[PDB]
C-alpha cells in the first residue's frame, strides 16, 4: 500500500499500483 | 427551492468520521467496538436561510473498492479532513488526503475544511497553532469539534457548505 493513496480510488492511478 | 452538497469526510481510520457525521445527522453520540461501515446520510437544513440538502458521505475501509466511493469522489464538492488533536499520526497523515483530493480533482482550489477532532479529550498532542498553519498554508479554514459534546459540528459542516458557495454558483 501506497502512503500517496490513504483512501482506495479506483480511478485515481496512485491507487492502482501496488508496491 | 432546495439546494444540494455533496460533502465528503476524509481521514484516518479511529479519529471520528463516523461520530462527527452522527452527531451531525442523528443527533447522538456513538462509540462503537467495531470499526466504521462507509456509509452515505442526507440532512434537511437552513443554511443562511436556503434550504439545504447534505448528502454526506462518511469514508471508511480505505484499502477496499467502493463504487460508491468512487462516485463522490467525481461529483463531491467539498471535504472534511479529519484528524484527531491526541493523535499526532491522523495530523501527519492530513497532507495526503489533500494530495490526493488535488489529485482527482486535479485542482488546487477544492472546498475543504481542516478538523481537529476530540477536542474534549485532556490527551492534546497537536496544538492549535501547528493546525492552523497547516491550514493557512492550504488556504483553507481549521476548526475544532467533540462529536461527544458537538462542540463545533455544525459550524464545521456548515463553513464547508460556504466555502462551496465561495467557490462556485449554488
Ligand atoms: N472523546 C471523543 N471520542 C470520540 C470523538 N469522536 C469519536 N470518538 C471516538 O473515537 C472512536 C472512533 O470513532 P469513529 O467515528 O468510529 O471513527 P472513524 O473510523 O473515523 O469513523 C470511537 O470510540 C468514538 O466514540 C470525540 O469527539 N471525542
Amino acid at each position: 500500500r501506497r502512503r500517496r493513496c490513504p483512501l482506495y480510488i479506483s480511478y485515481d492511478p496512485v491507487c492502482r499500483r501496488r508496491r | 427551492s432546495m439546494t444540494e452538497y455533496k460533502l465528503v469526510v476524509v481521514g484516518a481510520d479511529g479519529v471520528g468520521k463516523s461520530a462527527l457525521t452522527i452527531q451531525l445527522i442523528q443527533n447522538h453520540f456513538v462509540d462503537e467496538y467495531d470499526p466504521t461501515i462507509e456509509d452515505s446520510y442526507r440532512k434537511q437544513v437552513v443554511i443562511d436561510g436556503e434550504t439545504c440538502l447534505l448528502d454526506i458521505l462518511d469514508t471508511a475501509g480505505q484499502e477496499e473498492y467502493s463504487a460508491m466511493r468512487d462516485q463522490y469522489m467525481r461529483t463531491g464538492e467539498g471535504f472534511l479532513c479529519v484528524f484527531a488533536i491526541n493523535n499526532t499520526k491522523s495530523f501527519e497523515d492530513i497532507h495526503h488526503y489533500r494530495e490526493q483530493i488535488k489529485r482527482v480533482k486535479d485542482s488546487e482550489d477544492v472546498p475543504m475544511v481542516l478538523v481537529g477532532n476530540k477536542c474534549d479529550l485532556p490527551s492534546r498532542t497537536v496544538d492549535t497553532k501547528q493546525a492552523q498553519d497547516l491550514a493557512r498554508s492550504y488556504g483553507i479554514p481549521f476548526i475544532e469539534t467533540s462529536a461527544k459534546t458537538r462542540q463545533g459540528v455544525d459550524d464545521a459542516f456548515y463553513t464547508l457548505v460556504r466555502e462551496i458557495r465561495k467557490h462556485k454558483e449554488k
